[PDB]
């Protein structure tokens, strides 16, 4: 409950400033088929581009009955796969503050 | 029987991303800045003349003697 103030902080520090932004667009822009081709798995994938992920379309346990997105960027460059990591971080904290509510009492 | 899970109390914190405390934008600014460059400018004029006044004081005294 105290987290989403520490993320906010790193907004402050490196999205609006210019000069990090600077010295991050436009470079690593690879977005064709060769960057599928060559075998990449997430982040540097569908923040660039191609929607897809392991983690809505293959369940590993229960993990479908928790509701959350996923974060796609525009350009395929590091800044646009820099800005999935920030969504990310706002994901993990709703998911935990959904698993919470739903754990039953058991064996193990 | 001792196990976990509680009744109740949650919030949840906010996945909410927020902070806009702006800030005195939109032509409020370049009018601080240019009143207060020309006050500097209005400053001047009454300095550099007033120092310009006792700087042919200084030459007088110069010219007085040195016969």
């Amino acid at each position: 409950k105290n987290f989403s103030l520490r993320i906010d902080e790193l907004e402050e520090m490196l999205t609006n400033n210019r000069i990090w932004r600077n010295r991050t667009v436009d470079i690593g822009i690879v977005t064709a088929e060769d960057a599928l081709n060559y075998g990449f798995s997430g982040v540097m994938l569908r923040g660039s581009g191609i929607q897809w992920d392991l983690r809505k379309t293959q369940p590993y346990d229960v993990y479908d009955q928790v509701e959350f997105d996923v974060p796609i960027g525009s350009r395929g460059d590091c800044y646009d796969r820099y800005l999935c990591r920030v969504e990310e971080m706002r994901q993990s904290i709703r998911i935990i503050s959904q698993c919470l509510n739903k754990m039953p009492p058991g064996e193990i | 029987k001792q196990d976990m899970p509680p009744v109740g109390g949650y919030g949840p914190i906010d996945y909410k991303r927020n902070l806009p405390r702006r800030g005195l934008s939109g032509y409020s600014m370049f009018a601080v800045g240019i009143g207060a460059l020309l006050f500097g400018y209005w400053s001047m004029m009454k300095w550099n003349r007033e120092r310009r006044r006792l700087q042919i004081e200084d030459f007088e005294a110069r010219i007085a003697l040195m016969p």
